[PDB]
């Protein structure tokens, strides 16, 4: 491909910096609640926050302050389970994998495009600029290139649809994140199905 | 040369794209490569024009130690070899920099290099320097099961946020573009079918709903209040967002302020022919 | 005070601190409208719009220039030096290079026409939550707990004063998840036990209000042996 | 090919706005908050198991 | 007539478009503007045919004081806007 002038470009932020990120959220949600979204950050101990969140969704803090063991065991159960759920099944990745196989298939076609002949003669400049003179080789030299043309312009297309479905994704990934992370949300299967607690 | 083996009398070799890679030489049977010449983008790294004159460069997907036979050294002007390998050389994932000078701390990015690499014009005998970009200050809560941290104080705070509503609209004419003043070019334009009126339709269509973003925006309630002629609310006053009836349009101060602040390039809807064609030294864009 | 009593507040802070909420308000107020001055680049995004449509009538009035493997970019040249027959081979070309500028300008709007009009719709939402009432969600509404909003018309788009609440000047105090009476557990109905070190008060979430503890802001529920860090102390009647 | 105009230039300018767009889908879903805090030593939280 | 100063040597003048703005008599040199002469957009405002079969005809972008059918005149019916000059 780069032999062809197509290149990819490395983002600015790694994989080091994002993983930095994702742990000084999950630190701050797990030392602080919510506090840390709205200001300065305020300790907490755990079991009064889940205290808190029960209290949010409607159900009085007896019911945690007396079933705690039982709850944290279910915790550790289902987070357990997680993990194994997501190796088990070879097919929860599809979206990310689709995004890949996108991009592969369309510069593919955008390489593989280079040998059509779109009417003309050859597909050789060089061929062409040997085997005819000027006044008629201008003819095929204009095929070649107004079709070449049109395959860049209907990549360009293509890609410019595609980036605005991934902006509308990654607007909705920001949402839920200021929402489902920093807060706890009251609308109905936005978090997750039922009454949410975390993220 | 080339250590791809190939079955015997066998000439060519493709790649992907099906274009020539290897070739076999008709006098000596030897089998070549033809790998094109050496290539890759070049970035300009400067500050404004107004500040200085002092740029760096950015080979991508080069090695450093391979710059000076990448981009045919030793032929071009001796500017140009000065941001050879020359001095103040660093490598990045992206590629190769040269013309800046690395710097082992770390502050907020500025223009955008690579992975994790920014760059800016610092004052150190005004310089460029590269550096690795700051995630943000370090801190630490510290957590107990028995302590808790509650405000005494609070802070009234006001933000701003900015969003756009609607653009221009605007038309065309696909026989003055295209044709101009000539007549034989629309007789012959007239073979083409109706991507004309595909055009108008989709122009049409943008500029109705430029109108239905507006009046979706603004539009909410229908009933036109009025402001109460006294201003008191409790110590509270309003004075920089009502309106001020000496100012234009009975606009706000700060509506004033906006207005002023965003440079309207399109004056327009002046109905402008008789002196649009009166001044022509003014060779005004919408004119043209 | 009602949009106090949204967030978690008591009237009484607002009730006794009201001077001192109005000169913050007015100060804000005033630093705002400095720092719209004095920032040069604030209004990025309306610049932006009006650059868009202005580069694009540009490039497409300059596109007028090329021959598109002509002869000539002028038709009347043509025209007036060659026969019909090489006439429509020279000029298919030009009409079909204009058609596709056209295609290409059509296409360009269609797109920047969407994005807009999800941005107008995102304003509408605001325009009906921030300002028709007050929200709850989390960074929508400005940075903090959402007070109250302002609209202001600018050039092609608007501009929101998001006003909110923002705490300060914290303080650690220690705390227990219960308090034991009489052999009965006491939790608090709205707020937090916290100590001084030697008394306990229950206090409100979000801002410091000490108060004794009473038989009024408690309930029973239960017994002290299941409770973890649960502290025995004397409720007053 | 010098005979297309900027038809050849419309391509890159398009192609650099989505990949300066990436990067602030990026910067607007993961840089929510610009303070690095740090995790406890101790990870004892009440019989939760991170 | 025109203002420009043409240099002894030049003869033609070119727009952004490259397209002829100026030019000089080849018979006494002086120099010329070229500009087209006036055009517009034209827009009809009708009721449905259902109700009625009167209209109204709106000329985008021209003052009305210099404004194949003809028969839309003046008739005391003319009014000024500022997207063009509305008539009937
Ligand atoms: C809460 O914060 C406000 C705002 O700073 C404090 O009010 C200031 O108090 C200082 C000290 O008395 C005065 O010099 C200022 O004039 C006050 N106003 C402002 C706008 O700064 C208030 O004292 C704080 N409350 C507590 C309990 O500390
Ligand atoms: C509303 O608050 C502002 C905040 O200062 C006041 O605006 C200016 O106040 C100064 C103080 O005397 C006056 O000299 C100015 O004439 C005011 N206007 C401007 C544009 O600077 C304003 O006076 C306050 N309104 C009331 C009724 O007190
Ligand atoms: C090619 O011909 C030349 C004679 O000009 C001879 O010297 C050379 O050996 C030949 N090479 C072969 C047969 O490979
Ligand atoms: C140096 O350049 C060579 C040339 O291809 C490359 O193979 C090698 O990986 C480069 N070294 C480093 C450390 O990048
Ligand atoms: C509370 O924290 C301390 C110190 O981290 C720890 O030793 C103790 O086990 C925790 N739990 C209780 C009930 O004290
Ligand atoms: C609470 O205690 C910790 C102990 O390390 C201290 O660092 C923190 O600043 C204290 N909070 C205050 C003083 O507001
Ligand atoms: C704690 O509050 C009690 C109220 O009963 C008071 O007697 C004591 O002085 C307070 N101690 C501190 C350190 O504020
Ligand atoms: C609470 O009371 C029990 C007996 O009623 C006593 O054993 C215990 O020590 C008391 N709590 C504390 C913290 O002393
Ligand atoms: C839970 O924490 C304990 C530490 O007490 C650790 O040994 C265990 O591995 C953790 N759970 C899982 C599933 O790893
Ligand atoms: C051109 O010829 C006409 C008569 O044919 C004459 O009146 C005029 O002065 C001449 N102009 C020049 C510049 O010789
Ligand atoms: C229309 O033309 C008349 C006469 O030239 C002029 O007085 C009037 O101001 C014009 N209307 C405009 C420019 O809107």
């Amino acid at each position: 491909q780069k032999f062809k002038g197509l290149t990819v470009l490395p983002p600015l932020l790694t994989d080091e910096m994002i993983a930095q990120y994702t742990s000084a959220l999950l630190a701050g949600t797990i030392t602080s609640g919510w506090t840390f979204g709205a200001g300065p950050a305020l300790q907490i101990p755990f079991p009064m926050q889940m205290a808190y969140r029960f209290n949010g969704i409607g159900v009085t803090q007896n019911v945690l302050y007396e079933n705690q063991k039982l709850i944290a065991n279910q915790f550790n159960s289902a987070i357990g389970k997680i993990q194994d759920s997501l190796s088990s099944t070879p097919s929860a990745l599809g979206k990310l994998q689709d995004v890949v196989n996108h991009n592969a298939q369309a510069l593919n076609t955008l390489v593989k495009q280079l040998s059509s002949k779109f009417g003309a003669i050859s597909s050789v400049l060089n061929d062409i600029f040997s085997r005819l003179d000027p006044p008629e080789a201008e003819v095929q030299i204009d095929r070649l290139i107004t079709g070449r043309l049109q395959s860049l312009q209907t990549y360009v297309t293509q890609q410019l649809i595609r980036a605005a479905e991934i902006r509308a994704s990654a607007n909705l990934a920001a949402t839920k994140m200021s929402e489902c992370v920093l807060g706890q949300s009251k609308r109905v299967d936005f978090c997750g199905k039922g009454y949410h607690l975390m993220s | 040369e080339s250590n791809k083996k190939f079955l015997p009398f066998q000439q060519f070799g493709r790649d992907i794209a099906d274009t020539t890679d290897a070739v076999r030489d008709p006098q000596t049977l030897e089998i070549l490569d033809i790998t094109p010449c050496s290539f890759g983008g070049v970035s300009v790294i400067t500050p404004g024009t107004n500040t200085s004159n002092q740029v760096a460069v950015l080979y991508q997907g080069v090695n450093c130690t391979e710059v000076p036979v990448a981009i045919h050294a030793d032929q071009l002007t001796p500017t140009w070899r000065v941001y050879s390998t020359g001095s103040n050389v660093f490598q990045t994932r992206a590629g190769c920099l040269i013309g800046a000078e690395y710097v082992n701390n770390s502050y907020e990015c500025d223009i955008p290099i690579g992975a994790g690499i920014c760059a800016s014009y610092q004052t150190q005998s005004q310089s460029i320097i590269a550096y690795t970009m700051s995630l943000g200050a370090e801190n630490s809560v510290a957590y107990s099961n028995n302590s808790i941290a509650i405000p005494t104080n609070f802070t009234i705070s006001v933000t701003t946020e900015i969003l756009p509503v609607s653009m221009t609209k605007t038309s065309v004419d696909c026989t003055m573009y295209i044709c101009g003043d000539s007549t034989e070019c629309s007789n012959l334009l007239l073979q083409y079918g109706s991507f004309c009126t595909q055009l108008k339709r989709a122009l049409t269509g943008i500029a109705v709903e430029q109108d239905k973003n507006t009046q979706e925006v603004f539009a909410q309630v229908k009933q036109i209040y009025k402001t109460p002629p006294i201003k008191y609310f409790g110590g509270f006053n309003f004075s920089q967002i009502l309106s001020d009836p000496s100012k234009p349009s009975k606009r706000s101060p700060i509506e004033d302020l906006l207005f002023n602040k965003v440079t309207l390039a399109d004056a327009g809807f002046i109905k402008q022919y008789g002196d649009c064609l009166g001044d022509i030294a003014a060779r005004d864009l919408i004119c043209a | 005070a009602y949009r106090f009593n949204g967030i978690g507040v008591t009237q009484n802070v607002l009730y006794e601190n009201q001077k001192l909420i109005a000169n913050q308000f007015n100060s804000a107020i005033g630093k705002i409208q400095d720092s719209l001055s004095s920032t040069p680049s604030a209004l990025g995004k309306l610049q932006d719009v009006v650059n868009h449509n202005a580069q694009a009538l540009n490039t497409l009035v300059k596109q007028l220039s090329s021959k598109f493997g002509a002869i000539s970019s002028v038709l009347n040249d043509i025209f007036s030096r060659l026969d019909p027959p090489e006439a429509e081979v020279q000029i298919d070309r030009l009409i079909t290079g204009r058609l596709q500028s056209l295609q290409t300008y059509v296409t360009q709007q269609l797109i920047r026409a969407a994005e807009i009009r999800a941005s107008a719709n995102l304003a509408a939402t605001k325009m009906s939550e921030c300002v028709l009432g007050q929200s709850k969600r989390v960074d929508f509404c400005g940075k903090g707990y959402h007070l109250m909003s302002f609209p202001q018309s600018a050039p092609h788009g608007v501009v929101f004063l998001h006003v909110t609440y923002v705490p300060a000047q914290e303080k650690n105090f220690t705390t227990a998840p219960a308090i034991c009476h009489d052999g009965k557990a006491h939790f608090p109905r709205e707020g937090v036990f916290v100590s001084n070190g030697t008394h306990w008060f229950v206090t409100q979430r979000n801002f410091y209000e000490p108060q004794i503890i009473t038989t009024d802001n408690t309930f029973v529920s239960g017994n002290c042996d299941v409770v973890i860090g649960i502290v025995n102390n004397t409720v007053y009647d």
